[PDB]
RNA sequence: ACGAGACUCUGGCAUGCUAACUAGUUACGCGACCCCGGUCGGCGUAACUUCUUAGAGGGACAAGUGGCGUUCAGCCACCCGAGAUUGAGCAAUAACAGGUCUGUGAUGCCCUUAGAUGUCCGGGGCUGCACGCGCGCUACACUGACUGGCUCAGCGUGUGCCUACCCUACGCCGGCAGGCGCGGGUAACCCGUUGAACCCCAUUCGUGAUGGGGAUCGGGGAUUGCAAUUAUUC
């Protein structure tokens, strides 16, 4: 089967702490696995003005909120995928599973 | 006919049909992704929502 | 197969610069000849890097000013191609050599600086640099050939052609030498 | 202009003065020994270190330091 | 050919104005009030002139040929939409209207919002802007 | 590793005034103020006015 | 400071064309813009008539360009 | 051997218009006379015969990038929109002229269309581009 | 038998231009067209300046297929003329003994630095309160 | 299920929820 | 001890490492055209990361050389080198009768509280015009205007909570503004290889308040919306 698991968070190294995880648990299961493909990441950028009032120097604030996001690839029946996406989770990691 | 006149006037549009979720004031609205906040209420809770500054 | 660079189809040597003071700020002979006189740049980062600068590139950087031209380099540089076509084609001689002549006759050699407090009028005579020399000889030709060529029929690649045709040879019709024998009144005025 | 600060200083002195033997005049070289025998949380305060440190080693190489 | 012709008409009287030979066609007709730039290629375009011509040197056939085309737009094969007067208050017909006719048509149509007494009629009575824009700042030379 | 607070407000009178208590260690520049000090602002509703806390 | 107001011919005359004819192509220098202002004529005239004497041969062309166009008078010998 | 590619466009847009005049079946419309090409423009075209250029021009642009519909020859032919005292801005040509164009040049055997959009070339479309591109570069040579 | 190919790209802002250097006969082909029909054409020698300074008798062994993508005009041509002498220096420095190449590498260098090094200027990100990236708005007093 | 909201829209919403 | 520095983000490079059918390159086969080879963002599958994407690491430290300096802190220039001063973020004590009660279910006091200063509906005003000032947009032209052709990007955004309102390829009709059927995208997948402008080439114009400039003003036709007159926008 054609298993595709899709991971997006905001943070990184716990991101690619978890992908080092199910990278190194299918490695040591012995299957055909892809490898961690990094897709390009996306920043929200909102601008607005620091004062509440209209007084004051024109000065601005810049958020960012970056977010990255990687899939992998596996061949295996369902169950293998779902007792390996369910081992050591972190919250701040969303995990989502299809299949084509 | 004052159950008619109530409310009688559309709203679908506009300003007025827009308000802050958090104080329901209708200036300076973010429509930017959905936060629906005015700047000030946005500036109060950018930091726990995940917007930092590095830029 | 370079034997010689070529400046489009004009030579870059057998060029002769008589002003003894200008002999390395005049950069065309057989260092510094290039085919066409558009380089990358990185030259305005230091100090004195600009006098390495060629100076067909330079009096095509110093043409293009009055806001509406700025940036417009190749435009520049085909109006310095027709009009060394044109000064090559009327005068029969190297438009290089017409060119490098123009540089030394229109450049002054003493100025005076105003000195006192700030309303009054009072001036000092001082003598100028080689670097200098070069820029206000690039600057006169370049705004005396854009006031020429203006509400007017006549081209701007004439009245470039025609500017350094009369700055070779000292005749106080054009702009350049008439601003430089002016400055030079003035400085010798009070020295 | 490159001023070393006072903190850089002070590590690169109690370094020449705690661990001399094993050092010499190439940056490199010291730049992996101060690199194992202390904890430097950046890159740049590394480099500066391990550049103070050289430039230590070619003083002390022509004379005694008062530090 | 680059030679100039005999009889070569300085001046022109068409609509009782005076128009120059030395102009060019496409754009001496100009000058005639009531149609512009862009009139003026169309009705030497259903017309069998070229337009790399002067204005002076044409024969009074096609002069008359333009001149009966420009007070007779529709009868040629021109859309209505290219007219400057179309579905008129009056009539109702689209009409291409001439200069001393613009005149009398842009008057009687101010008497007429005069006469009504719109506020359109109003500012054109008071001498003011009457598109609907800002007063305050704009607007200085209308007074001393 | 040190504390300072901040309380503002009519403190004992018509004007207000603020006292800061500034003893132990305090940065305030850079990236480590935002993993080494904790901030909390808050509101204090009394009788006269409105006074506020910073703690850090 | 005199005017001196322009009246640009727009059509050649008589005497116009064979000075033009006598005098253009003995001239070392030829450019629209200079002999429009050496003749006193317009400058789409003087273009036709210089594009007319290259037709016909007296004029050497040197180099065509959409602001302007260059030319020479031939040999003598 | 000899493409489009290694020749000038310039005369090449020119020759094969002049080529598409002289076969003559082109079936060009009736308000070819009284049209502005865009929004943007002032006035009308001066050549009597820009259908043509524009009919050939757009069969190069097929040629270099097939698959091209409608609205992809309107953002092709636009261009700088001067408002006049308002900022300018960039505005897109006019979508009739492209339809006619396209639909003349599928009247002629010249133009198929693409699979689920746009208009591609025909193998004899192809044929005659490199064949007045063989023509031009002789001619040029 | 071996192929013999390398393949190495230049930049100046943004555009990125990729040459291919093959064994055959002597041709240069960008973007699918030879080097004589790029516009704009007053930078023709700008263009085929690498080729004009090492001669026609280098490029014999080899042809040079480039693509494009990316940046402006001038930059584009910049980003060719460097990589057509890198993939030059490239292939002789990999299969020709690397004299050849430092008989190229030094005429190279001493006309002009660009040809194999890329220039490091970006542009400065805009800062509020000015139309640029250094200008400020007018300001007023009174 | 059949809204699916953008992952920006997902991440904005569960912000202003943990607020 | 704080401030500076130190720190964080981004840019500039590594043909070395880790992996890419939601990104490509190179070979091979099929297919189309031309005169034995060239072109194809036409079709498909044998390796790879040279382009792209993003993770760990590396690299620059005044390190080397020559002068000046107590020969200390340091300065200048040069060689090799993608860089020998990239740009920002954060930013101390003490205060200002600085601005905000019109951001707040943050708030003390005072006023009003049923013929209301709360609230709701309808109409109007916030634009009004002898004048002055500030930030700005377009121009005064021929390094230019018009008319065709050729050709080149990067940040973004995109079907919504009570909330109704997204970005658009393709085909037809109409000069154009626009209208109707059909499909895609909850997004490196679709708009989109974002065929952007300034530039480049070639005609027309010819120093004329002129084909510069488009203010003012008249008529007609579409779209949004419950409603446009004080002209919404085109």
């Amino acid at each position: 089967h054609r298993i595709r698991i899709t991971l997006t968070s905001r943070n990184v190294k716990s991101l690619e702490k978890v992908c080092a995880d199910l990278i190194r648990g299918a490695k040591e299961k012995n299957l055909k696995v892809k490898g961690p493909v990094r897709m390009p990441t996306k920043t929200l950028r909102i601008t607005t003005r620091k004062t509440p009032c209209g007084e004051g120097s024109k000065t601005w604030d810049r958020f960012q909120m970056r977010i990255h996001k990687r899939l992998i690839d596996l061949h295996s029946p369902s169950e293998i995928v779902k007792q390996i996406t369910s081992i050591s989770i972190e919250p701040g990691v969303e995990v989502e599973v299809t299949i084509a | 006919g004052h159950q008619q006149l109530y409310w009688s006037h559309p709203r679908k549009f506009g300003q007025g049909s827009r308000s802050c979720r958090v104080c329901s004031n209708r200036h300076g609205l973010i429509r930017k992704y959905g936060l629906n906040m005015c700047r000030q209420c946005f500036r109060q809770y950018a930091k726990d929502i995940g917007f930092i500054k590095l830029d | 197969t370079p034997d010689i660079k070529l400046f489009g189809k004009w030579s870059t040597d057998d060029v002769q610069i008589n002003d003894i003071s200008l002999q390395d700020y005049i950069a065309v002979k057989e260092k510094y000849a290039k085919y066409l006189p558009h380089s990358a740049g990185r030259y305005a980062a230091k100090r004195f890097r600009k006098a390495q600068c060629p100076i067909v590139e330079r009096l095509t950087n110093s043409m293009m000013m009055h806001g509406r031209n700025n940036g417009k380099k190749l435009m520049t540089v085909r109006i310095v191609k027709h009009a060394f076509e044109i000064i090559h084609l009327l005068t029969g001689e190297n438009p290089l050599q017409v060119l490098v002549n123009a540089i030394i006759n229109s450049g002054p050699r003493e100025d005076s600086t105003r000195i006192g407090r700030a309303g009054t009028v009072r001036r000092q005579a001082v003598d100028v640099s080689p670097l200098r020399r070069v820029n206000q000889a690039i600057w006169l030709l370049c705004t005396g050939a854009r006031e020429a060529a203006f509400r007017n029929i006549k081209t701007i690649a004439e009245c470039l052609a025609d500017e350094l045709i009369n700055a070779a040879k000292g005749s106080s019709n054009s702009y350049a030498i008439k601003k430089k024998d002016e400055l030079e009144r003035v400085a010798k005025s009070n020295r | 202009g490159r001023v070393r600060t006072k903190t850089v200083k002070k590590a690169a002195r109690v370094i020449i003065e705690k661990y001399y033997t094993r050092l010499g005049n190439d940056f490199h070289t010291n730049k992996r020994v101060c690199e194992e025998i202390a904890i430097i949380p950046s890159k740049k305060l590394r480099n500066k270190i391990a550049g103070y440190v050289t430039h230590l080693m070619k003083r002390i190489q022509r004379g005694p330091v008062r530090g | 050919s680059l030679v100039i012709p005999e009889k070569f008409q300085h001046i022109l009287r068409v609509l009782n104005t005076n128009i120059d030979g030395r102009r060019k066609i496409a754009f001496a007709i100009t000058a005639i009030k009531g149609v512009g730039r862009r009139y003026a290629h169309v009705v030497l375009r259903k017309a069998d002139i070229d337009l790399t011509k002067r204005a002076g040197e044409l024969t009074e056939d096609e002069v008359e040929r333009v001149i009966t085309i420009m007070q007779n737009p529709r009868q040629y094969k021109i859309p209505d939409w290219f007219l400057n007067r179309q579905k008129d208050v009056k009539d109702g017909k689209y009409s291409q209207v001439l200069a001393n006719g613009l005149d009398n048509k842009l008057r009687e149509d101010l008497e007429r919002l005069k006469k009504i007494r719109a506020h359109r009629g109003l500012r054109h009575f008071w001498g003011l802007r009457v598109r609907g824009q800002h007063t305050k700042t704009t607007g200085r030379r209308g007074r001393t | 590793k040190g504390c300072e607070v901040v309380v503002s407000g009519k403190l004992r009178g018509q004007r207000a005034k603020s006292m800061k208590f500034v003893d132990g260690l305090m940065i305030h520049s850079g990236d480590p103020v935002n993993y080494y000090v904790d901030t909390a602002v808050r509101h204090v509703l009394l009788r006269q006015g409105v006074l506020g806390i910073k703690v850090k | 400071k005199v005017r001196d107001k322009l009246n640009n011919l727009v059509l050649f005359d008589k005497a116009t064309y064979d000075k033009l004819c006598k005098e253009v192509p003995n001239y070392k220098l030829i450019t629209p813009a200079v002999v429009s202002e050496r003749l006193k004529i317009r400058g789409s005239l003087a273009r036709a008539a210089l594009q007319e004497l290259l037709s016909k041969g007296l004029i050497k062309l040197v180099s065509k360009h959409r602001a302007q166009v260059i030319y020479t008078r031939n040999t003598k010998g | 051997g000899v493409t489009v590619k290694d020749v000038n466009q310039q005369e090449f847009v020119r020759a094969l218009a002049a080529f598409l005049k002289k076969s003559g079946k082109l079936k060009v419309p009736e308000w070819v006379d009284t049209v502005k090409l865009a929004k943007h423009k002032e006035l009308a075209p001066y050549d009597e015969n820009w259908f043509y250029t524009r009919a050939a021009s757009t069969a190069r642009h097929l040629y270099l990038r097939g698959g091209a519909g409608v609205g992809s020859m309107t953002k092709i032919y636009g261009g700088r929109q001067r408002n006049g005292v308002m900022p300018s801005h960039f505005s897109r040509g006019s979508k009739s002229v492209a339809r006619r164009v396209l639909q003349a040049l599928e009247g002629l055997k010249m133009v198929e269309k693409d699979q689920d959009w746009g208009r591609k070339l025909t193998p004899q479309g192809q044929r005659d581009l490199d064949r007045i591109a063989g023509q031009v570069a002789a001619a040029k040579k | 038998g071996p192929l013999q190919s390398v393949q190495v790209f230049g930049r100046k802002k943004t555009a990125t231009a990729v040459a291919h250097c093959k064994r055959g006969n002597g041709l240069i082909k960008v973007n699918g067209r030879p080097l004589e029909m790029i516009e704009p054409r007053t930078l023709q020698y700008k263009l085929l300046e690498p080729v004009l300074l090492l001669g026609k008798e280098r490029f014999a062994g080899v042809d040079i297929r480039v693509r494009v993508k990316g940046g402006g005009h001038v930059a584009q041509i910049y980003a060719i003329r460097q990589s057509i002498s890198k993939a030059l220096v490239a292939y002789y420095q990999k299969y020709v003994d690397e004299a050849s190449k430092k008989e190229i590498k030094d005429i190279l260098i001493q006309y002009d630095r660009t040809l194999l090094v890329a220039d490091p200027r970006r542009c400065e990100s805009k800062k509020f309160g000015g139309p640029g990236a250094r200008a400020r708005y007018q300001k007023s007093y009174r | 299920m059949a809204v699916q909201i953008s992952k920006k829209r997902k991440f904005v919403a569960d912000g202003i929820f943990k607020a």
